[PDB]
């Protein structure tokens, strides 16, 4: 076997709809459960709601109004829908098939016996971010070494979106290269670093020149470190 | 949550509210990077393919908390594990229980090379700056910074990474220090101290 | 025939004062189910039998 | 409880004043009845 995959836009402007598409392969549409849970970066996972086929489905109370979901049986995949997005949606959507289970405590006939469903074969996930900024230009400035080894870098701060591809003399150097993860300020903005191992004999001041490449602007900028 | 168990041991993992009534409690795995699986589901019933190493307190102990019981800690069993309340006396929770991290506590020290660097020039003259705190080669990942200005600390503009590891043991973690050109001048120096495991590294910045 | 009453209960002693107290019921423990009585259905059917 | 409303609640928590061992001050506690015993007005 059972393979899914999901796919979907990845960026959505606000108080607009979202379509997600979860293709399913190995089995069918029809005699199966499926649900829908998106995860934000850092949180727990937040299940949305589940369909079936028959017409059995429901949907998170928090998100009843806005969430839509339906199941194609002619081409054997699950489709949702998010009317009024915001911020807030901004998550990892994955898309998985659900068994469902019975668990007795008291006397069946008086009901008192609740259904419980579980996950049990994910997808890979689609992300999408719904956020609606512009994309901004990334600003480079240089990192001097600061009073038998030595270190040098670069900055590349307030740029938006993900990622940015950064690397040193166009590759010719490739060794005691570090690049940390970047982090989303309050401003919306992402800002990362570089940081290299050099040599304090440097002296002969041999080029040295971060790449920095941004894609969705398509901006890249060489900076030249110096002390 | 944080649970650190030495490798070969046991591990044991609380999420959720008190019971309030007959539950059946479904617990899920989650490795970085990955979508989240299932280990058990039912209380106590595992799937085919998981070891019978994963057990789960049965559901009908009124008043205590889900517990996971992971035999024979090993260093692949550190994840994050989330879990799915189903009690009778609550209506149905959309919203899964905070997730707890395994720690398996191999491969223990490894002191964290912190480097401080202040604004640079160019970025002065637009009216900004920056503070950078760059942070390698420590284990495990889990630390802590602490910006001073002076001796007084800075409650906000502070913005850290998540720790990272590479291809070493070693992790990655940035932190940055928004501040004005104004604020730069004022105090006499600025300190980035960093606390790791148990000891505190502390470096600090000086304007010209 | 068995009858019994699955919620089993807490009782609160609440003190309308000053010698006087009332009892309460307080929260339930477990589950909400409610009473029922079981008769066995062939004795049922063996004594309506005799008796019609 | 979680349900669907065909269980017609029967089981009621009910809160209200009552009479301490002082004369002067009331007593907010609550307590349970079944639906048999309550009757609801207006
Ligand atoms: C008046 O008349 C009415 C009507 O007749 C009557 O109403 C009846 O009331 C009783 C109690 O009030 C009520 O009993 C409940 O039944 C629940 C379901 O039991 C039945 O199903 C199971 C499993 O069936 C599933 O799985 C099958 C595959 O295995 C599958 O094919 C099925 O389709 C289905 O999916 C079945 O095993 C039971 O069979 C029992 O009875 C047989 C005799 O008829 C007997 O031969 C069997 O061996 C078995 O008895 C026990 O056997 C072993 C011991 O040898 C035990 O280990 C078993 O668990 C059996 O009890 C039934 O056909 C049942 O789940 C309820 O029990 C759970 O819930 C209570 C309340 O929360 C808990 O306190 C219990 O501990 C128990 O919880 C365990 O099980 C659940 C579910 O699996 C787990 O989620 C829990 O975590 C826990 O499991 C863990 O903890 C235990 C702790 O020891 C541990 O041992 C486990 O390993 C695990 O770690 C409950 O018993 C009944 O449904 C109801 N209706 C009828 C028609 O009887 C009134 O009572 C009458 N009143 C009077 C006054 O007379
Ligand atoms: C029907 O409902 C009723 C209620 O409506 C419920 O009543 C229970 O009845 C049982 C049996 O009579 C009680 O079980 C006993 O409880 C004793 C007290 O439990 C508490 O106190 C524990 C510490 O005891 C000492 O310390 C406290 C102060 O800290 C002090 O007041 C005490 O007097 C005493 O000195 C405490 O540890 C315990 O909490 C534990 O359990 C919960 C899970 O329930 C867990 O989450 C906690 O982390 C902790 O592990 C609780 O707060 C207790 O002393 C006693 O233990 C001894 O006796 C048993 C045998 O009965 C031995 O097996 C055991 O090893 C000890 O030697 C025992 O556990 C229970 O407390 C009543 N419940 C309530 C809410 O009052 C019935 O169970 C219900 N019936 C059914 C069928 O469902
Ligand atoms: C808390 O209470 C809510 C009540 O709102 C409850 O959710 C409800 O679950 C029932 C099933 O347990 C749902 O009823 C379903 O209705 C659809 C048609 O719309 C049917 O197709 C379903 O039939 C399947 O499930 C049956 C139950 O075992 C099977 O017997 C049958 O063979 C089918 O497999 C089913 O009847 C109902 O729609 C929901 N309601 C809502 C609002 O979601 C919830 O389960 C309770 N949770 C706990 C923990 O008590
Ligand atoms: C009512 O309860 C009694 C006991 O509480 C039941 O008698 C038991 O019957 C079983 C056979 O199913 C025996 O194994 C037990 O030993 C009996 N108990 C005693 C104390 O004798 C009786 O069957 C129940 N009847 C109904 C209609 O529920
Ligand atoms: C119990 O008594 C208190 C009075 O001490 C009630 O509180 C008042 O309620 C009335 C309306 O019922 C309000 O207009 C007052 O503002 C409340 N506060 C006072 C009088 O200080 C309370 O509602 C009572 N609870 C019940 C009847 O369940
Ligand atoms: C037992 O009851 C059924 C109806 O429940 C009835 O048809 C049948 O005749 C009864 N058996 C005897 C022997 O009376
Ligand atoms: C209680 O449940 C019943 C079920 O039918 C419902 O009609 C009623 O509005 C509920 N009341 C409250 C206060 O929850």
């Amino acid at each position: 076997q059972v393979h899914l995959q999901e796919s979907g836009p990845g960026l959505v402007k606000p108080s607009e709809t979202l379509s997600l598409t979860c293709q399913v392969s190995g089995t069918l549409v029809r005699d199966n459960y499926w649900s829908w849970i998106r995860q934000p970066l850092g949180k727990q996972p937040e299940w949305i709601g589940y369909v079936h086929d028959s017409g059995d489905t429901n949907y998170n109370p928090s998100l009843k109004s806005r969430v839509h979901l339906s199941l194609d049986k002619s081409k054997n995949l699950v489709s949702l829908r998010l009317t009024g997005v915001t911020a807030a949606d901004s998550a990892i959507y994955y898309c998985a098939t659900t068994k469902h289970g019975r668990r007795i405590y008291g006397v069946v006939a008086f009901k008192e016996w609740f259904t419980y469903f579980y996950m049990d074969v994910w997808g890979k996930g689609t992300s999408v971010t719904v956020s609606s900024a512009s994309t901004k230009g990334p600003s480079v400035f240089p990192l001097a070494p600061s009073s038998g080894t030595a270190a040098l870098g670069c900055l590349v701060k307030d740029y938006f979106p993900e990622p940015v591809t950064v690397s040193w003399n166009s590759g010719a150097l490739t060794s005691g290269v570090h690049t940390f993860p970047a982090v989303l300020q309050s401003s919306g903005l992402y800002s990362l670093s570089s940081v290299v191992t050099v040599p304090s004999s440097s002296l002969g001041t041999q080029t040295y020149i971060c790449n920095v490449n941004h894609k969705p602007s398509n901006t890249k900028v060489d900076k030249r470190v110096e002390p | 949550t944080f649970v650190s168990v030495a490798p070969g041991q046991t591990a044991r993992i609380t999420c959720g509210e008190e019971s309030l009534g007959s539950r059946s409690v479904i617990w899920y795995q989650q490795r970085p990077g990955q979508a989240p699986s299932l280990i058990i589901y039912n209380n106590n019933d595992r799937p085919s393919g998981i070891p019978d190493r994963f057990s789960g307190s049965p559901g009908s102990t009124f008043g205590t908390t889900a517990t996971l019981t992971i035999t024979s800690v090993e260093a692949g069993d550190e994840a994050d594990y989330y879990c799915h309340i189903w009690d009778s006396r609550r209506p149905t929770n959309w919203v899964f229980g905070e997730g707890t991290t395994l720690i398996v506590l191999s491969q223990p020290k490894a002191a964290p090379s912190v480097t401080l660097f202040p604004p640079s020039s160019e970025e002065l003259q637009a009216n900004k700056a920056t503070l950078v705190c760059l942070i390698s080669d420590f284990y495990p990942g889990a630390v802590t910074v602490a910006w001073k200005a002076d001796s007084s600390p800075v409650k906000a503009g502070v913005e850290t990474t998540t720790p990272s590891k590479q291809s070493n043991n070693k992790y990655a973690a940035s932190s940055y220090l928004s501040l004005t050109p104004e604020q730069w001048k004022s105090h006499k120096s600025y300190s980035c101290q960093v606390t790791h495991e148990g000891s505190t590294v502390e470096k600090t910045v000086a304007p010209t | 025939i068995n009858c019994t009453r699955p919620n089993n209960n807490t009782r609160k002693s609440i003190r309308i004062g000053p010698g006087q107290a009332f009892y309460a019921t307080g929260d339930i423990i477990g589950d909400i189910r409610q009473a029922h009585c079981n008769v066995s259905k062939a004795t049922w059917n063996e004594t309506l039998g005799k008796v019609v | 409880n979680n349900i669907t409303d065909d269980m017609r609640g029967e089981l009621k928590n009910c809160s209200f004043n009552m009479t301490t061992e002082l004369r002067d001050k009331k007593q907010k506690v609550y307590s349970l009845f079944y639906r048999l015993d309550v009757v609801q007005i207006n």
